[PDB]
C-alpha cells in the first residue's frame, strides 16, 4: 505494497501535474527496490508508470536520457521475471520515434514470441489491456496501433463476423465497439481528453456502421468484483464491499482532501464491528486490497419542495444538499452509511452512487410507509418538474433513473415477486418512462411503460372485483402525457423492424402517425406530400 | 436533367408542383424564383398570379387570365365590383382575341378557352349573387346549376375541369370567411363540404390522389367529428383505399360501422343511406381483399345492407333506389 502504491501514484501525479528529476530518481530506486525484494510487487501497478513516461521523450535533454534508462531497465533488466513475463508481454507498444528499436525489438520478441498476430488475436490482445488497465490516456500508442491492424488487415474481418453468426450477441467488434466507448467514458473528464476522444474517434472511424445483427449493449464487467458480490450473502457485507473498492479508487486521486477523507472513512469502517466481520469473510479470497487495508486495521428536514429540485445549473449542490439531508436524519442507521458525511461532502461522484444505498437504507426501516409515502410523492414531483415544459440538466435525470433502476432490484421484505419488488415507491411509471425518453434510454422507458400499463390494468381489476386506446385516452386525461404516442416514438427510435405497427401503425388516422409509418417505409413519395398538405 | 431551356424547365416544374397536390413548396420555390432572378417573364409571371390566386396568397401584389382573375378575388375580397366587373370584361376580351387570332382548325385547342371562360361566368353569377345578400334558395339553385353543368362535364377531360373545380373551392372558402354567424354559415359549410366531395371523387376517378387528400384536409379543417359520421368520413376511406392504404381504409370504415349500428337510432335517411353505402364498400373490399372467408362478411354487410335499405324504402326516392339498385 500500500505504501508503495501510494509513494509512486504520488510521484506520478507530480510527474503529470507539468525536481524532475529527484522524483526520477525515487521512482527508479522504489521501483528497484520493488523488483529486488519481491516478485509481484510491480505486477498490477507498472501499466501507468510505462505507459506515462513515454510522451516525455520530447522534453529536455536530460528527461530524455532517464526515460530512456528507466525503459531499457524495465525492458531489459526485468524481462527474464516469470512473473513480470505476463505484465511486460501486455503492454502498448512505443511506434514513437525511431530512437527506441530496441525497444521495439525486445517487446516484439516476447510479444510474437509463438509467431505473428492475426486480426483476431490483435483484437483479444487490446481488450484484454483495455481491462487491465483503467487509465485510457495511457492506452493511446495501444488505439494507434489498433488503427493500423484494422487498416490493413480489413479482409480479416469478413470470416470472423462469418463465424460469429451463430453466437451473434458475443461479437468480438461489437464488444471492441463498446470497449471503446467505455473507455472514452471514463476519458470525458479528464486531461488530454482532446487526444483520446480523437484516437478513439478515428478507431469507430476505420469501421463503418455494420450490421452486428444486435440490439442491446451489454457492459462488461470484473469478473473479481462480480464474484465477490456472488459470495457476499449479507447486504451488509455487499454494502460495505462497494464502499471501500470506491473508497480505494477514489484514494489515489492527486487532491489532497478527497485523500485525506478517504483514509479517515476507511479507519473509521475498519474500526467497526461491521469492519471485522468484513475482514472475517474477505479473508479467504486472492484479493491484494488485503494488503492495500492491513495497515489500517426526522421528517421535518426533509419536507422542502425547494430541496428537491434547486436546479439552476446547480446539479453538484443539488445532489449534496440531498445526500447531506438525508444523512442528518435519523433515517440512516449503517455506521458505513452515516459515516461517510465527511468525504461524501468534497465528492460529486460518491453522492450519485451512494444516493439510492442511503434510500434504500432508509426504506428498509420504514414503518407503516411514513418514509415511503413522502419519498413517493416527492420523487414524483421532481418527475412533474422535469416534465414541465423545467430545462433540467441530463445529470440530474439520469441520476435517478440510476437510483430507480436500483431500486428495482431490491428484494422487498415482506413476500412478493419482482412486479411488487418494482414498485417499492408508490410512483407511476409513464412519467418516468417519458423522462427515459428524454435521456434517450428507450429499453429503461419501454419497461417503465409495461409496468404502469399493468399497474393500471391489475387496479381496473381489483375496481372491477381496457384496449391501447383506452389505456393511451386515461393517461392523456390523468396525466396529461399519451402512452400511445410513447410507445410510438420509442419503438420508433429503437430502430426494431416491426415494432411501430402494433401501436396503430398502419391503422391511425392521427397525421403524426401517418408521417411516422410513411418515413419508416421509405415512402418518402407521399410523406413530402403529407409534410407539405 | 438540366440541358432543358429554363424557359420552359421552370413551368414545367411548376406544372408539376401544382398537379402534385404541393402548394406551400411550390409558393416557396417560386418565392426563391422571385430571390434567385430579378426579372419576370411573361409565362412565370402568369404561373406567379395562378399560385397566387390559388392558394389565397393576398399578400402578394396587358394582364394575363390568371392576373385578371386574381384581380378580380381581391376586389371582391375588397366589395369594389367596378374593377372586378372591368377586369371579368378585360379577361374575356383577351380570352377571346387570343383564341381566334390563332389558326384554330383543331377542336382540342377549343377546351381551355372554354374551360377559362366558364370559370369567368361562374366568377360572374358569384359576383352577382354577393352583390347585396345571400340568401339559402340561391345558394341551393347556385349549387344545383353547378352540379348538372359538372354532370355535362362528365366526359370533359380533368385537366379541363380542374381549373374550374380549383375556382369553386376558391370562391366557397372566400364565402365562408366573408360570412357573419348565421344559419348562412351553416348552408355555405355544407356546401363547401359538398364541392369538396364531389371534387374528391372527380379526382378519385381520373387515377389522382393528392388533391382528393387536399379536399378532405380541407373538409377536416371545416367540418369536425360527432356521434354520427357524415358522408366525407366514408370518402376519406375511399381516398385512402385509392391510396393503396387498404388497412387504414378498413379500419376507419370498421369505426364508421361500429358508430353507425349502435347510434343510429333513425335519425336521418341520408345517414340510412349512407349505412347502407359504407356497408356495400365494406363487403366489396373484403371479397376483393380476401382477409376473411365469404361466410361471415356476406351475412354481416351484404344482407344486412339489403335489409336497411328495404325496410325504409316508403319514400322511393332516387338516391334511395338507385343505393339499393348498387346493393
Ligand atoms: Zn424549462
Amino acid at each position: 505494497a500500500f505504501v508503495l502504491r501510494d509513494v509512486i501514484y504520488t510521484l506520478i501525479h507530480y510527474i503529470n501535474q507539468r525536481s524532475f528529476s529527484l522524483c526520477c530518481d525515487l521512482l527508479s530506486q522504489v521501483c528497484q527496490t520493488a523488483v529486488t525484494y519481491c516478485k509481484d510487487a510491480l505486477e498490477n501497478h507498472l501499466h501507468v508508470i510505462v505507459g506515462t513516461l513515454i510522451p516525455l521523450v520530447y522534453e529536455q535533454v536530460e528527461v530524455q536520457k532517464q526515460v530512456l534508462d528507466l525503459l531499457k531497465y524495465l525492458v531489459i533488466d526485468n524481462k527474464d521475471n516469470e512473473n513480470l513475463y505476463i505484465t511486460i508481454k501486455l503492454l502498448d507498444p512505443f511506434p514513437d520515434h525511431v530512437v527506441f528499436k530496441d525497444l521495439r525489438i525486445t517487446q516484439q520478441k516476447i510479444k510474437y514470441s509463438r509467431g505473428p498476430f492475426s486480426l483476431l488475436e490483435e483484437i483479444n490482445h487490446f481488450l484484454s489491456v483495455s481491462v487491465y488497465d483503467a487509465l485510457p490516456l495511457t492506452r493511446l500508442e495501444g488505439l494507434k496501433d489498433l488503427r493500423r491492424q484494422l487498416e490493413l488487415h480489413k479482409d480479416q474481418m469478413v470470416d470472423i463476423m462469418r463465424a460469429s453468426q451463430d453466437n451473434p450477441q458475443d461479437g468480438i467488434m461489437v464488444k471492441l465497439v463498446v470497449n471503446l466507448l467505455q473507455l472514452s467514458k471514463m476519458a470525458i473528464n479528464h486531461t488530454g481528453e482532446k487526444e483520446v476522444l480523437e484516437a478513439v474517434g478515428s478507431c469507430l472511424g476505420e469501421v463503418g456502421p455494420i450490421d452486428f445483427s444486435t440490439i442491446a449493449i451489454q457492459h462488461s464487467k470484473d469478473a473479481s468484483y462480480t464474484k465477490a458480490l456472488k459470495l457476499f450473502e449479507d447486504k451488509e457485507l455487499q454494502w460495505t464491499f462497494i464502499m471501500l473498492t470506491y473508497l480505494n479508487n477514489t484514494l489515489v486521486e492527486d487532491c489532497v482532501k478527497v485523500r485525506s477523507a478517504a483514509v479517515t472513512c476507511l479507519k473509521n469502517i475498519l474500526a467497526t464491528k461491521t469492519g471485522h466481520s468484513f475482514w472475517e469473510i474477505y479473508k479467504m479470497t486472492t484479493d491484494p486490497m488485503l494488503a492495500y487495508l492491513q495497515p489500517f486495521r426526522p421528517f421535518e428536514g426533509l419536507d422542502d419542495i425547494n430541496l428537491w429540485i434547486p436546479l439552476s445549473e446547480n446539479h453538484d449542490i443539488w445532489i449534496k444538499t440531498l445526500t447531506c439531508a438525508f444523512l442528518d436524519s435519523g433515517g440512516t442507521k449503517c455506521e458505513i452509511l452515516q459515516l461517510l458525511k465527511p468525504m461524501c461532502e468534497v465528492k460529486t461522484d460518491f453522492c450519485q452512487t451512494v444516493l439510492p444505498y442511503l434510500i434504500h437504507d432508509i426504506l428498509l426501516q420504514d414503518t407503516n410507509e411514513s418514509w415511503r409515502n413522502l419519498l413517493s410523492t416527492h420523487v414524483q414531483g421532481f418527475f412533474t418538474s422535469c416534465l414541465r415544459h423545467c430545462c433540467l440538466d441530463k445529470k440530474s435525470q439520469r441520476t435517478m433513473l440510476a437510483v430507480v433502476d436500483y431500486m428495482r432490484r431490491q428484494k422487498r421484505p415482506s413476500s412478493g415477486t419482482i412486479f411488487n419488488d418494482a414498485f417499492w415507491l408508490d410512483l407511476n411509471y409513464l412519467e418516468v418512462a417519458k423522462v427515459a425518453q428524454s435521456c434517450a434510454a428507450h429499453f429503461t422507458a419501454l419497461l417503465y411503460a409495461e409496468i404502469y400499463a399493468d399497474k393500471k390494468s391489475m387496479d381496473d381489476q381489483e375496481k372491477r372485483s381496457t384496449t391501447i386506446s383506452s389505456l393511451s385516452e386515461k393517461s392523456k386525461e390523468e396525466t396529461g402525457i399519451s402512452l400511445q404516442d410513447l410507445l410510438l416514438e420509442i419503438y420508433r427510435s429503437i430502430g426494431e423492424p416491426d415494432s411501430l405497427y402494433g401501436c396503430g401503425g398502419g391503422k391511425m388516422l392521427q397525421p403524426i402517425t401517418r408521417l411516422r409509418t410513411y418515413e419508416h417505409e421509405a415512402m418518402w413519395g407521399k410523406a413530402l406530400v403529407t409534410y407539405d398538405l | 436533367e438540366t440541358a432543358i431551356p429554363s424557359s420552359t424547365r421552370q413551368a414545367g416544374i411548376i406544372q408539376a408542383l401544382q398537379n402534385l397536390g404541393l402548394c406551400h413548396i411550390l409558393s416557396v420555390y417560386l418565392k426563391g424564383l422571385d430571390y434567385e432572378n430579378k426579372d419576370w417573364c411573361p409565362e412565370l409571371e402568369e404561373l406567379h398570379y395562378q399560385a397566387a390566386w390559388r392558394n389565397m396568397q393576398w399578400d402578394h401584389c396587358g394582364t394575363s387570365y390568371h392576373e385578371s382573375l386574381y384581380n378580380a378575388l381581391q376586389s371582391l375580397r375588397d366589395r369594389e365590383f367596378s374593377t372586378f366587373y372591368e377586369s371579368l370584361k378585360y379577361a374575356r376580351v383577351k380570352e377571346v382575341e387570343e383564341m381566334c387570332k390563332r389558326s384554330l382548325e383543331s377542336v382540342y385547342s377549343l377546351y381551355p378557352t372554354l374551360s377559362r371562360l366558364q370559370a369567368i361566368g361562374e366568377l360572374e353569377s358569384i359576383g352577382e349573387l354577393f352583390s347585396r345578400s345571400v340568401t339559402h334558395r340561391q345558394l341551393s339553385e347556385v349549387y344545383i346549376k353547378w352540379q348538372k353543368h359538372s354532370q355535362l362535364l362528365k366526359d370533359s377531360d380533368f385537366s379541363f375541369q380542374e381549373p374550374i373545380m380549383a375556382l369553386r373551392t376558391v370562391i366557397l372558402e372566400i364565402l365562408m370567411e366573408k360570412e357573419m354567424d348565421n344559419s348562412q354559415r351553416e348552408c355555405i359549410k355544407d356546401i363547401l363540404t359538398k364541392h369538396l366531395v364531389e371534387l374528391s371523387i372527380l379526382a378519385r376517378t381520373f387515377k389522382n390522389t393528392q388533391l382528393p387528400e387536399r379536399a378532405i384536409f380541407q373538409i377536416k379543417q371545416y367540418n369536425s367529428v360527432s356521434c354520427g359520421v357524415s358522408e366525407w368520413q366514408l370518402e376519406e376511406a375511399q381516398v385512402f383505399w385509392a391510396k393503396k392504404e387498404q388497412s387504414l381504409a378498413l379500419s376507419i370504415l370498421k369505426q364508421m360501422i361500429k358508430k353507425l349500428d349502435a347510434s343510429c337510432a333513425a335519425n336521418n335517411p341520408s345517414l340510412k343511406l349512407t349505412y347502407t353505402e359504407c356497408l356495400r364498400v365494406c363487403g366489396n373490399w373484403l371479397a376483393e381483399t380476401c382477409l376473411e372467408n365469404p361466410a361471415v362478411i356476406m351475412q354481416t354487410y351484404l344482407e344486412k345492407a339489403v335489409e336497411v335499405a328495404g325496410n325504409y324504402d316508403g319514400e322511393s326516392s332516387d338516391e334511395l333506389r338507385n343505393g339499393k339498385m348498387k346493393a
